[PDB]
């Protein structure tokens, strides 16, 4: 059930006027938030059509889904493309119903269903994290005299590849070896984009107390999160049209919420 | 001596109406004391007796003086404004953030 579509956003052209979409694209936590309060619910849909209510994420349906932000030229106009697909029907008449400045052209819903059988030459790109659990999380190197104090911490650090090669034949080897698990293969792979992606997620806490109830009085906190990016393509030959559909429903890698998803 | 509002005219001479004091027996009234007829011996119906009234004077300052007024007679409905932070705006902004 592919629901591939597009959300063409309004990049500005004057960094003097306020630019809502450009600022919104700089934080992937809020990018996921924006993409996730779409298709909200039918629970309180009959109450209000105006999106004027105190926000709570519990009312929104907790179905995991996917997106990816990219850039393309159609024939004559640069416009950043967001490609989404989900198991629920598209209803972007409420997510952007008072934030029309976020959009450039009204979004379009397509219908698509896959068929590849085995060994064709009609495949597409991919996005993934270069995340590996560390072999040697060496004992928490602390500061003060550039020393080492701690014991251990299993962390999902960035992939430390080799030092005598480039990653268009190192990460290429990596997903070429990864492909027979997920039910496909790579005969050619050249990377297009790599780097880091950043965000910020807020943590509600509780320190203070209230004299007539429980501790409503409390403070704020923010925390950062980082990921290693890899956008790349390939001419691929699917092993079987019976297990690759699960990979087309989950994606190579499972950042999902934070951009890196399935093959497109 | 009271005062209603702050910028109010005040009588600097306070007239005093006093009765007659017989300092010695056989004293005759001074030749400025007018007779007032306010002395009842019955009440209903009114039968009356007269009395002697002596004028007297009092300037303010030597024994009598103005009093504290306070008590603002100006309402002008109250409302505060312009509070950036005393200690409870820094901490209260984050709660709804």
């Amino acid at each position: 059930m592919i629901y591939l579509s597009r959300l063409l956003i309004d990049t500005g052209g004057n960094p003097d006027r306020p630019r809502p979409g450009r600022k919104w694209l700089d934080n992937i936590y809020n990018v996921h938030r924006r993409l996730s309060m779409a298709f909200p619910s039918g629970l309180r849909r009959e109450q209000d059509p105006h999106f004027l209510k105190p926000f709570s994420p519990n009312d929104f349906q907790k179905t995991p889904f996917l997106f990816r932000v990219d850039n393309n030229i159609d024939g004559n106009d640069k416009r950043a493309i967001i490609i989404v697909q989900s198991v629920l029907e598209p209803d972007w008449d409420y997510c952007f119903q008072n934030a029309l400045d976020f959009l450039a052209a009204p979004p379009e819903t397509k219908e698509y269903n896959p068929e590849f059988k085995a060994g064709q030459l009609l495949r597409f790109r991919l996005r993934v994290n270069a995340s590996v659990r560390r072999h040697i999380p060496e004992m928490v190197q602390q500061d003060g005299q550039t020393i080492e104090t701690g014991k251990i911490l299993h962390k999902r650090v960035s992939l430390t590849w080799d030092a005598s090669s480039t990653p268009d034949q190192a990460l290429a080897d990596w997903l070429a070896a990864k492909s027979p698990k997920l039910g496909f293969t790579l005969q050619r792979c050249e990377l297009l984009q790599l780097g880091w992606v950043y965000g910020s997620k807020p943590e509600p806490k509780n320190v203070k107390v209230k004299e007539q109830g429980q501790g409503y009085w409390r403070e704020h906190k923010y925390n950062p999160l980082r990921f290693r990016a890899a956008l790349l393509e390939g001419v691929l030959e699917v092993d079987d049209p019976k297990l690759f559909l699960k990979t087309l429903s989950s994606g190579i890698g499972k950042a999902k919420s934070f951009g890196f998803g399935l093959l497109s | 001596l009271q005062k209603r509002w702050h910028n109010e005219p005040l009588p600097q001479i306070l007239p005093c109406v006093m009765d007659w004091i017989p300092g010695y027996d056989g004293e005759h009234a001074p030749d400025d004391a007018e007779i007032h007829y306010d002395l009842p011996v019955s009440f209903q119906p009114p039968r009356h007796l007269p009395r002697f009234v002596i004028r007297r004077e009092l300037v303010v300052g030597e024994d009598v003086q103005v009093s504290r007024e306070t008590g603002t007679s100006v309402w002008r409905p109250k409302g505060t404004r312009a509070d950036y932070n005393n200690s409870e705006y820094k901490k209260v902004r984050a709660e709804r953030l």
